[PDB]
């Protein structure tokens, strides 16, 4: 199954949800990559709360 | 990754490296080991194999 | 307990049971000719601004319009801008769509309608999708009417689709904002009345409600489209009374191409400026070497109409002795005109004017509301 | 006449001037235009007050011709008789038609409307015990019958073989039969508590269909043709749901049984012990007092010394009372013993339910003798245009005959004449070009072809799967198996086991090679095969009904002959005499001439424990 | 079953709703009428090898 990820998607996320743009910023630039971020976000407890 | 299906006897995970290939051998003992590796590794190459497209791409 | 077929027939063939019906047509007509007795001389904005912002969301993919919506009020955007131009001459006008949660600007604020016509084609080949913003289209028509001058009336034309609208921000203020700017509203509602149109329309149009209108049918639309042509009437608080200066260039003529001011291209014919003697394509717009209007005497003509509109054309009693058995305007011979069997002379034809008293058709006062501007009869008389 | 001039104009009319009646000053309202010479209706549709005129004559009148424009209809005494028995008095009729016509209603059709509205309901036929009754009102209707007196209120036995020529014989006489079930009347059958499921919706020409059965709250015996995929099965579910009595289904096919045991199971709420299948494998029957009983007709109407088991169900449903019969493909009724399992059963209610109600015989003309009045006639472009049925593009593509092939055509017999003309090579060249262009549209395609050998030889040329009478079993379901699922066989070739009641996977194309001479039945059958496509939901959708023929040949006559039945439905069959893409296509069947030589010589070519031991 | 994500920088992706208008143009040519269908075949030559 494959989900597009538009930019102003990205953007919207962390407008709408400041707790997955926290994630983003000590995450993302320290350890991986930012599609392999948003694939761990999708797969977790946390998108779906 | 090969992996080996239920209706098999024997469990063994293969690995594939990429660049002369390098490859592994993984047996296990259990179908339930083998079923939770093969989901946790597969997604975490997908997530390696999409952030490698993206870094190729860009 | 029991069926729907066992039930007995519909019968619906013995369910249809089968003068004055003249009458009972020329009834809705007096009720369509007393709509138009309230003529008064309303001072009205010639000199105007207008934004014509179109929705372009998804729910412009709605077909309950044919073919679809979007298609549908482009063409009659299309000849909404051919007759405001035709009407409204001095007039600007600018194209705003709101499309994707943004406003997009198509066509600058203008005085030549064929760039409108231009990119109003351009923007029907386009497919309508987003959800629109009301909000950043009233941000962007208020960034576009500032450099308008206090004579100059600022309108804005929404036409709204959807009915529920995204914004970035509080849609409120933006109201006050317009509101303290002299910025008029008026918008054209596709589905149903929403509360921020009807509340914006409101507080721009100083308490008026009659200025927020949704269309019934096809021709409702065409109605309502052809409704805001006409130069809205202004307040009476509204003190902008300026003279305005323009100068009437002439119609140059040579057989040599020689470079625009406005374009820089190889043009046979212009309009020299009467205040710095640089040439034009076409009229009226401003002097792109001066910064002067430039009109005709035509321009200025197709707006007095406003000015001195006529009074609506009574009509005759039946029993008042009638001038001519003809038409004064066209000589059409008035018919026989019984509606029933003793009708005779009933709902006589003849149209009084309040002036001069002479005798028009329904075919010459409809003419005069459309096409004609000036009553026959009143410049006959030898005042 | 009405002392009408007769003008030059009038000679070659024969007796058919109808301008002595003379206009209405309202007639522009007025839809109709009523034939004094036969009754004859004219309706125009564009009209306002046409469907509500529309309805009227298809409750008054039997539709000859149901074009887009102009709908012209028919006034016959069966028409009347389910006229009148819905409630519709005699003067009503008269004033509607008055009311709704220009030309004034001529005194021949209103006197034809009194004599057949009239004289009506009579005679009637009753059951009592598995015993046939014919009952009448009237005293003296018993003795003014003296000639077929098969004696065996007012009311006498005839015997259960007797009662068609009862039925024929009072038809002949002013005297129809009233054939109707008082089934909220009737207690001596036990009544059942079928009833459809609250998940199965009906659609709004079914409703109208039984509702021209069950008009005045009793069953009335008839005929509802409909389309095939339109649903005439859970038509026969809701009736048997609405007469609640005992039902007896009879079907052409062992498989269409199945079908029916299973939608019976599944739309109404039938437990499956009160229902029973009678057929070579099964033979229990319901134990229960009421029930439903599947069979064939072949079974039912056995002349040859059946088996034990199969004579004693037969002597429990003729023992047994039955509240209704409903008999799936009606148009094989008329057939010789077929025509018996009306009199073989007892049965109240009688309900014919075909999609092909025509026959080459006249015998088709029996089946209001044999079961009842045609009670309900479908518009198959009202359902096409509706997604109700596919939207064929029915069309005739002329294959020329070759030189050396006509030339053998014209020396020969009619039997291998039928062979000949089958196999000329621009048939397989055009069929091939039709395969190729449609599988590349995506298309699931049926190539019918009556000839065994011909099959045989179009699929091996075509590299084609084939499917015959000495086909096995086993390997027709795994072909259509792979016809319905694999993506790689779109097409399939098939012979006349497709065109009776077989189940096949759904197909948008098909390409009549050949055919069973001038069968309307069997080329409405065809047509059928590709009228319940899944993609009729999709915007622009089309189904394609190709008809191969050899030019200037008797396949031309034939084809004509069945291709008459179907533009009396409104198809239309465009002739199609060139195909863009014949010199372009790679590969043509039989393009050099000495392989059509060589094709057209293979088609030549065709035509005491212990003595015991020693013995 | 397993999950993919598509980060896309939405200038290709309106490519690629060009890509979905070609399999639309497709669905054109799957419903599109045979050109002996929609006009007549009369005048044009007889169909052979
Ligand atoms: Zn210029
Ligand atoms: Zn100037
Ligand atoms: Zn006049
Ligand atoms: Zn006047």
């Amino acid at each position: 199954v494959n989900v597009n990820l538009s930019r102003e998607k990205i953007l919207n996320i962390f407008e709408n949800y400041p707790i997955v743009k926290k994630a983003y910023t000590d995450n993302v630039p320290k350890n991986f990559k930012e599609p392999e971020f948003w694939a761990r976000f999708f797969s977790s407890k946390l998108f779906r709360k | 990754l090969q992996a080996t299906p239920a209706s098999s006897e024997k469990m063994m995970l293969r690995l594939i490296g990429k660049v002369k290939p390098q490859r592994h051998m993984f047996s296990f003992n259990n179908r339930t080991v083998m079923d939770n590796i093969k989901m946790t590794l597969q997604q975490i190459i997908s997530r390696y194999k999409d952030a490698d497209i993206y870094e190729e791409k860009r | 307990g029991g069926y729907a077929w066992e039930d007995e027939i519909k019968r619906s063939w013995d369910l249809v049971k089968v003068m004055a019906s003249l009458v009972a047509s020329i009834v809705e007509a007096r009720k369509k000719r007393t709509a138009k007795k309230n003529i008064t001389p309303y001072q009205r904005g010639i000199i105007r601004s207008l934004i014509l912002t179109l929705d372009c969301s998804e729910a412009m993919l709605e077909k309950d319009l044919r073919p679809n919506r979007h298609a549908m009020i482009i063409q009659y955007a299309i000849d909404f801008v051919h007759e405001f131009f035709d009407q409204n001459p001095i007039s600007q006008m600018g194209i705003i769509i709101m499309r994707n949660g943004l406003a997009q600007l198509v066509s600058q604020v203008s005085g030549n309608p064929q760039d409108h016509i231009d990119a109003l084609k351009s923007i029907r080949k386009q497919e309508p999708k987003g959800n629109p913003s009301l909000q950043n289209a009233l941000e962007m028509a208020r960034g576009l009417l500032l450099p308008v001058p206090a004579h100059c009336t600022r309108e804005v034309l929404i036409v709204f689709g959807s009915l529920s609208t995204t914004d970035p921000g509080d849609i409120h203020q933006t109201i006050d904002s317009l509101v303290s700017e002299k910025i008029r509203v008026k918008v054209l509602g596709l589905s149903a009345q929403v509360a921020i149109c009807k509340e914006l329309c409101k507080a721009t149009n100083y308490g008026d409600e009659s200025f927020y209108k949704i269309l019934l049918d096809e021709t409702h639309l065409k109605e309502l489209f052809n409704e805001a042509v006409t130069p809205l009437p202004v307040n009476k608080i509204n003190k902008g009374f300026t003279l305005v200066k323009m100068g009437f260039p002439t119609r140059i003529f040579e057989d040599t191409p020689t470079f625009c001011s406005c374009h820089s291209k190889l043009v046979y014919g212009g309009y020299f400026c009467p205040n710095c003697h640089s040439k034009v394509c076409s009229l009226p717009t401003v002097c792109p070497c001066c910064d002067l209007m430039l009109i005709l005497s035509t321009h200025l003509a197709r707006s007095y109409h406003h000015l001195m509109p006529l009074k609506t054309f009574a009509e005759v009693p039946t029993t008042e002795k009638f001038r001519s058995e003809d038409c004064f305007s066209c000589q059409s011979r008035f018919p026989i005109l019984k509606n029933h069997k003793n009708g005779k002379l009933l709902t006589s034809s003849r149209y009084r004017c309040e002036d001069c008293k002479q005798e028009f058709c329904v075919d010459c006062d409809v003419f005069i509301h459309e096409i004609l501007h000036n009553c026959p009869g009143c410049e006959s008389k030898p005042v | 006449p009405a002392d009408f001039v007769p003008d030059s104009v009038s000679g070659m009319f024969r007796s058919h001037d109808f301008s002595y009646l003379r206009l209405r000053p309202d007639h522009a309202s007025r839809p109709l235009w009523i034939s004094p010479s036969d009754g004859r209706i004219i309706l125009e549709s564009f009209s306002p007050l046409a469907e509500q005129a529309q309805d009227f004559l298809v409750t008054i009148a039997e539709p000859i011709s149901r074009p887009s424009h102009i709908h012209e209809y028919k006034i016959t005494a069966y028409s009347l008789y389910a006229a009148v028995s819905v409630g519709l008095e005699t003067d009503d009729i008269i004033s509607v038609l008055d009311r709704l016509s220009k030309v004034p209603v001529a005194e021949s059709i209103i006197n034809f409307i009194k004599g057949a509205t009239i004289s009506y309901g009579k005679v009637k036929l009753v059951i009592k015990h598995n015993r046939y009754f014919v009952e009448t009102t009237q005293a003296d209707i018993l003795q003014m019958l003296l000639n077929d007196s098969v004696i065996g209120v007012h009311s006498f036995e005839i015997a259960n073989e007797s009662v068609e020529v009862v039925k024929k014989r009072c038809q002949e006489i002013d005297y129809p039969v009233l054939e109707e079930y008082d089934f909220r009347n009737d207690h001596r059958n036990p009544d059942l508590d079928i009833d459809l499921k609250p998940s199965t919706q009906i659609r709004p020409y079914q409703e109208k269909s039984l509702s021209k059965m069950f008009g005045n709250g009793r069953a009335r015996s008839g005929i509802i043709v409909l389309p095939c995929g339109a649903g005439k099965t859970l038509v026969g579910i809701t009736a048997a749901c609405t007469i609640k009595k005992s039902v007896i289904v009879l079907c052409t096919s062992s498989v269409s049984v199945m079908q029916w045991r299973q939608q019976f199971l599944q739309w109404c709420t039938l437990q499956p012990e009160n229902c029973a299948v009678f057929t070579s494998d099964n033979k229990e029957m319901f134990q229960t007092e009421s029930g439903l009983v599947v069979s064939t007709y072949s079974m039912v109407a056995n002349t040859r010394n059946r088996s034990h088991d199969s004579q004693k169900v037969m002597d429990f449903l003729t023992g047994r009372e039955w509240g209704f019969i409903i008999l799936d493909e009606v148009h094989v009724v008329p057939a010789a013993m077929f025509r018996r399992v009306v009199s073989t059963i007892a049965a109240h209610a009688k309900l014919g339910l075909t999609a092909t109600l025509v026959r080459e015989d006249d015998k088709i003309g029996d089946l209001n003798f044999l079961i009842g009045p045609k009670l309900y006639e479908a518009n198959w472009m009202e359902l096409s245009q509706k997604g109700h049925i596919a939207n064929v593009q029915c069309a005739e593509v002329w294959c020329p005959m070759t030189a050396e092939f006509y030339q053998e055509y014209l020396r020969e017999t009619a039997r291998k004449r039928m062979l000949l003309y089958i196999m000329n090579p621009t048939k397989f060249q055009a069929c091939q070009f039709l395969i190729q262009y449609h599988e590349r549209r995506g298309d699931k395609i049926i190539v019918f072809s009556d000839n065994v050998y011909a099959l045989q030889e179009y699929a091996l040329k075509m590299g084609k799967p084939f499917i015959y009478g000495s086909t096995p079993q086993q390997e027709r379901m795994n072909i259509l198996q792979n016809f319905q699922y694999n993506d790689q066989i779109n097409t399939i070739f098939l012979s006349k086991v497709g065109d009776t009641s077989i189940d096949l996977p759904e197909a948008t194309c098909l390409i009549q090679i050949s055919s069973h001479y001038g069968s309307r039945r069997q080329e409405a059958q065809r047509l059928g095969r590709i009228l319940r496509a899944k993609r009729r939901n999709d915007e622009g959708f089309n189904a394609f009904f190709y008809s191969l023929v050899s030019k200037d040949t008797q396949e031309m006559y034939y084809s004509t002959k069945r291709q008459a039945f179907l533009v009396d439905q409104g198809y239309a069959f465009k002739v199609i005499t060139h195909l863009h893409g014949m010199e372009n296509i790679p590969n043509l069947a039989y393009a050099s001439p000495r392989e059509r030589r060589e094709l057209l010589q293979e088609v030549l070519l065709k035509n005491h424990p212990l003595i015991r031991k020693m013995y | 079953a397993t999950l993919h994500i598509n980060i896309t920088t939405a200038s290709d992706e309106v490519a690629q709703r060009e890509l979905q208008e070609r399999q639309a143009e497709e669905k054109r040519k799957q419903n599109a009428v045979p050109e002996w269908h929609k006009q007549s075949t009369i005048g044009k030559t007889a169909l052979g090898r």
